[PDB]
């Protein structure tokens, strides 16, 4: 499920904004 | 026509205090500093009290010498001049600012609720309903602060506070700016990028808007339209111009969708001869009352828990930091107008 495939990335938390 | 007068008002105070900016309105030892609720590239903020009212307050802590390194000078003048400025129900309230040898400080109101972040990963994602209440709010804050000439470029949910009426405070002006042309700075998160951005285009206010549908996205899915595990992929997919909605996505919310998340900029609703009202009009807003929601007489989908005063329950633990000031003034003329 694309839900599993969030929940097993690397970006599932706090994400900082690019400078 | 009432939302034009209402615009031409705030505008005329936005101005005032645009052109004469507060500066200077208290110091470090006002507070007593508590607990570290976030951080950030630049840079951390932390719950104080300030000794003289009891009021808790969330201050954020900038290294005057990171910021130029991260060659985040003029966007720092910008975010603290554009926030003394503003004032509007849903947008975070500058308090104080002031700064000393080593740091760039602003005082905001404390929002005890939590980042919508937070709420979002824990529950997975939000009913329709509940990402139309919070959505709302933002399509009227982006109203407001476009009619400033503003920008604010950094829409997602570890930037909006979710205050003890379950309304939205946005947080983070750190990217905003005031432009009436084009503007060319790549900046923002990736997932949350328009495609002209990435695309190194001159853009406009029309990315708010395109970031306002990566928002409403993950709030009713769960998850971004775009994410992959490195930004260059996301940004692959982000300038693929095909995107795929959840199957309990309802028909309305995937049209609204289709127009937000629209690459093809004569297209993209909010940036059309019809303006936001685009958006406000649209079937998945049908519901949507906009008076009550802005005098927040709207019944929130969730109050979040309240352990008192000076409580961060809600907010997750960090690492916590000295403040360390110098005995020497750095960077003192880049940062004279702070
Ligand atoms: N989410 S946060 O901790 O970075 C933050 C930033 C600015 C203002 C805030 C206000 N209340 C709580 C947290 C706040």
């Amino acid at each position: 499920t694309t839900y599993a495939d969030f929940i097993a990335s690397g970006r599932t938390g706090r994400r900082n904004a690019i400078h | 026509e009432s939302v034009k007068e209402f615009l031409a008002k705030a505008k005329e105070e936005f101005l005032k205090k645009w052109e004469s900016p507060s500066q200077n309105t208290a110091q470090l030892d006002h507070f007593d500093r508590i607990k570290t609720l976030g951080t950030g590239s630049f840079g951390r903020v932390m719950l104080v009290k300030h000794k003289e009212t009891g009021n808790h307050y969330a201050m954020k802590i900038l290294d005057k010498q990171k910021v130029v390194k991260l060659k985040q000078i003029e966007h720092t003048l910008n975010e603290k001049r554009i926030l003394q400025a503003v004032n509007f129900p849903f947008l975070v309230k500058l308090e104080f600012s002031f700064k000393d040898n080593s740091n760039l400080y602003m005082v905001m109101e404390y929002v005890p609720g939590g980042e919508m972040f937070s709420h979002l990963r824990r529950i997975g994602r939000f009913s329709e309903p509940h990402a139309r209440f919070y959505a709302a709010q933002i399509v009227l804050t982006f109203e407001y602060l476009h009619s400033l000439d503003l920008i604010y470029r950094d829409l997602k949910p570890e930037n909006l506070l979710i205050d003890q009426q379950g309304y939205i405070q946005v947080t983070d002006f750190g990217f905003a700016k005031r432009v009436k042309g084009r503007t060319w700075t790549l900046c923002g998160t990736p997932e949350y990028l328009a495609p002209e951005i990435i695309l190194s285009k001159g853009y406009n206010k029309a990315v708010d808007w395109w970031a306002l549908g990566v928002l409403i996205y993950e709030m009713a899915a769960g998850y971004p339209p775009f994410f992959a595990d490195q930004p260059i992929q996301i940004y692959e997919k982000i300038v693929s111009g095909k995107v795929r909605f959840p199957s309990h996505f309802s028909s309305d919310l995937k049209d609204l969708l289709r127009n937000l998340l629209q690459v093809d900029l004569t297209k993209r609703f909010g940036n059309l001869k019809n303006g936001v009202n685009d958006i406000k009009n649209h079937k998945w807003f049908a519901t949507t009352d906009w008076i009550a929601i802005y005098q927040r007489k709207v019944e929130a989908p969730f109050i979040p828990k309240f352990k008192g005063p000076g409580d961060t329950s809600n907010f997750d633990d960090y690492e916590e930091e000295e403040i360390r000031v110098s005995i020497n003034e750095k960077c003192g003329k880049e940062f004279t107008e702070f």
